[PDB]
């Protein structure tokens, strides 16, 4: 700036100073923040958290604390905790499914889980989703395809 | 974290180092103040105006 | 898995060309000088300095933004994944490294690029122990003499029907390199769950393809017809490592390279289905010219 | 070797009395200090800067 | 198994920074530009004085962009900027003491370096999260205290695991205010659908007494030799509180044959014993005999 320059100086050097640096801004720290990036360059930092599934019309809210959280849900995939973040944008916990309240020793399939999704904000759709959404946290062949829903 | 002081004491500080050093003879009107960090209302002074 | 350093770059901050940047610190001068701006003033010595001016941070638009690319792992080159792998515990092994049978010639060998990216990308795949659909993927890719896997389950529960797919030449992975996976998958599955390990899962059919390509009146011909199998016989190597499907499309836009007009498909009739069990082979290939 | 800035104080001539001469003297004293580069150039009133040995 | 930092090779992006490798291109970028009409390369020119701004602020946007690239690496972030990838992998700073001071003088809060941050960080991969496999059902069974290790099994594939705690109180029984605490722990750390049955003992207390008719030779180090076998006894039975628990009969032979026993009459291991996950073992003690 114009202090930088030596004390005696012109007022076309005092200009200058102000001018010929031009410094810019380094937008690099708010890359790896998921609460810090902007809007247009977030599926870039979704892709290196692994983020399996994602969805381009939730609200900026519902998009980064997907992201921020993408560590806690594939830390612990068989733990029922990840089960409840992972429905994150439906804002849904009532109730989960044990043996022990069926009394026959579970279903045929060794008690695949039927849980509870109640969402009030959005009616229209958002059930095609559920059966494919669950699926990432669902093992490969400790769950079946029995499911169970609720608007 | 910075605090104020009334900018006294350390021009005595001036007038009992420029005696020792410099001579009572000597103004201490260009010594330097070395425990300073601040001025309240800095003052202007550039180049020669 | 899916390479995401084959995209248009992206711009962390706008690059501006030369002559916007030039009148946007004009105008900066301008209110700065208010009042004492003569014609003058802008004479050639002091024109040429803002000439620089608008040139330095035209290179500096462009530090940043080269810059950002080598941080993401979308375009980041080599000696640079290893501080981001060990953010992710991604460390460079040996491939048969550098033993010096003769002392001069020197053999030296690490992993390559876009292939260890793809560990990085299954490093989140692999804290989970209680084995998701993609912790059986993620640890059987430690071998180097396969390809990627991919897991399903048709029967009654804690039946794993993985399908160890392995590309090193016709077909059939031996049996010994197939023992390998369960010395991969011994304390990281589930211990009450149990895999059955089936090599080929759906059966092998084999596939041709017949393209009688145009080229232009122009350049050679030899390099531009065997530029095709350039991004061809990399590119079919890369299906099963997905375990996906083949199209049409893909037999077209494969052989588009420069010096295009046209192209034309007759081996097959209609397109074939191959879903995330079945796979298929291709054995030999006939690309040549109709001109 | 971690010195005590004043709120006018610049970094040329801060490690020119500390070095003795300022050839690979500047960088590398901003290389060796998280986050020095991105305060301003005229220095807060109680910023730290870590003078590293043999430049 | 985590790769240590120091032995990383060093990256791209960092640069060592020049100040003159910038200036003397100014000088070559200005002169050229001037096509012979600027020639006066003495410092108080005031060209000089303006290219020494050119190269200085530019300077220090080069020092900022290798700044920003360091505090997102973990081998090169320090301060407030691993504080940004340790909130990331749900990783905080320790508390050595607390902030708050009771007296006048106030006590500054001691932390942790950050030379061991990214120890932390490191180590947030390789980490007890679930008990997915027969080496992590135990670790998740380590929330009891007075207790040594374990084994489990499955005999069923599609269902039910098996975890059969053994604590070395007494005689080896796991009591029953331990039961409950042990199903605390197990519920958020495990797999959803398992059936647990967590009881205390397939089966316990099966006692294996030991006898051994020593023969020795009767001089001086009949009293140091004998003493030094019954010490290998000690520790052998110490590592068998387990489940792979293979109480034998030739195998303490060996154990006895070591230096210089002539022979030895074993009574109470006549046989082998039949191997299984499910029973445990114990040691009630011994009555230990000169041959004479």
């Amino acid at each position: 700036s114009s202090r930088l320059l030596p004390p005696n100086r012109s007022s076309l050097e005092r200009s200058l100073g102000d001018v010929l640096p031009a410094e810019l801004p380094v937008p690099l720290r708010e890359l790896h923040d998921p609460a810090r990036c902007e809007a247009a360059l977030l599926p870039y930092l979704a892709w290196t958290r692994s983020v399996d599934r994602w969805d381009p019309d939730w609200s900026d809210e519902a998009k980064r604390n997907a992201v921020a959280t993408s560590f806690v849900l594939h830390q612990r995939k068989g733990t029922l905790t990840a089960l409840r973040q992972v429905v994150e944008p439906i804002g849904a916990l009532s109730e989960v499914t044990e043996w022990w309240q069926r009394s026959p020793t579970g279903v045929p399939g060794t008690f695949e889980i039927t849980v509870d999704v109640s969402d009030r904000g959005i009616d229209e759709g958002t059930v095609l989703e559920l059966e494919r959404l669950l699926d990432d946290v669902r093992p490969v062949s400790r769950h079946l395809t029995r499911l169970d829903l609720r608007i | 974290a910075a605090r104020n002081a009334p900018a006294s004491a350390y021009a005595a500080g001036l007038f009992a180092w420029t005696d020792a050093e410099y001579g009572f003879w000597s103004s201490p009107s260009n010594k330097e103040i070395k425990g300073v960090t601040g001025t309240s209302r800095p003052v202007e002074f550039l180049d020669g105006d | 898995i899916i390479d995401l350093s084959q995209l248009p770059e992206p711009e962390v901050i706008e690059n501006l060309d030369f002559e916007t940047i030039y009148q946007e610190l004009l105008g900066d001068f301008r209110e700065a000088m208010a009042g004492e701006w003569t014609a003058e003033v802008e004479s050639d010595p002091v024109l040429k300095l803002l000439q620089l001016a608008a040139y330095r941070e035209l290179l500096l638009r462009a530090r940043i933004n080269d810059a950002a690319r080598a941080v993401m792992l979308a375009y980041a080159s080599g000696a640079d994944l290893d501080q981001i792998g060990a953010g992710f515990n991604v460390q460079r092994l040996l491939i048969r490294p550098a033993q010096p049978e003769a002392v001069p010639p020197v053999e030296a060998q690490y992993e390559s690029d876009k292939s260890l990216r793809n560990r990085i990308q299954l490093a989140f795949e692999q804290l989970s122990v209680a084995g998701p659909r993609n912790a059986y993927i993620a640890h059987a890719l430690g071998a180097d003499g396969r390809v990627a896997d991919a897991s399903a389950t048709s029967p009654a529960p804690c039946e794993v029907l993985i399908s160890v797919l392995g590309v090193e030449g016709n077909g059939q992975a031996p049996e010994a390199v197939l023992q390998a996976v369960r010395l991969a998958l011994n304390a990281e599955d589930v211990r009450p769950v149990a895999d059955r390990v089936t090599v080929r899962s759906a059966g092998i059919v084999p596939y041709q393809v017949k393209a009688q390509l145009y080229l232009f009146p122009g350049p050679e011909a030899e390099l531009i017809r065997a530029a095709a199998e350039a991004s061809l016989r990399d590119y079919i190597s890369a299906q099963r490592r997905l375990g996906r499907d083949i199209r049409r499309s893909a037999l077209f836009a494969t052989l588009h390279v420069e010096g295009v007009q046209r192209v034309e498909l007759q081996e097959p009739a209609a397109d074939v289905v191959l879903d995330e069990t079945q796979a298929a082979y291709c054995t030999g290939y006939a690309i040549t010219l109709g001109g | 070797t971690t010195c005590r800035t004043a709120d006018g104080d610049m970094l040329d001539s801060l490690c020119y009395h500390v070095y003795g001469h300022l050839l690979g003297c500047v960088e590398a004293t901003l290389d060796a200090n998280p986050g020095l580069a991105d305060e301003q150039q005229p220095f807060r009133a109680g910023l730290l800067i870590s003078f590293p040995d043999m430049p």
